[PDB]
């Protein structure tokens, strides 16, 4: 349930990735909750994908 | 707009501060009262002790 701001952030002129090395560009539309249990089960998620 | 929204939230968690130094100001008000009820009640008995006292002399 997806509740609170949405924070926009981008970069262009990247750096190749860390693990593959792909040279990509990078976005971000964050919405982080201050809940622990989401705090935990959100990231979890996102550390997963 | 979103920085306004944190900052209505962070009102909030600031008044739940205000009341939260109000209720230890509760805690302490009520012990004050408690220590001042005990001095009355006691001194109450020592004047019983007392009067008694004269009275058995």
């Amino acid at each position: 349930r997806g509740n609170v701001f949405l924070r926009q952030a981008e970069i262009e002129n990247p750096l190749e990735d860390p693990v593959t090395g792909d040279y990509v560009h990078k976005s971000v539309f964050i919405i982080f909750f201050q809940g622990d249990q989401l705090k935990n089960r959100v990231k979890k998620i996102c550390e997963g994908f | 707009s979103q920085t306004q929204g944190i900052q209505q939230l962070l009102q909030a968690e600031k008044r739940a501060a205000e009341k939260v130094a109000d209720a230890r100001k509760r805690k302490a008000r009520r012990l004050k009262q408690a220590k001042e009820e005990a001095q009355m009640e006691v001194e109450q008995y020592r004047r019983e002790r007392e009067q008694e006292f004269q009275s058995k002399q």
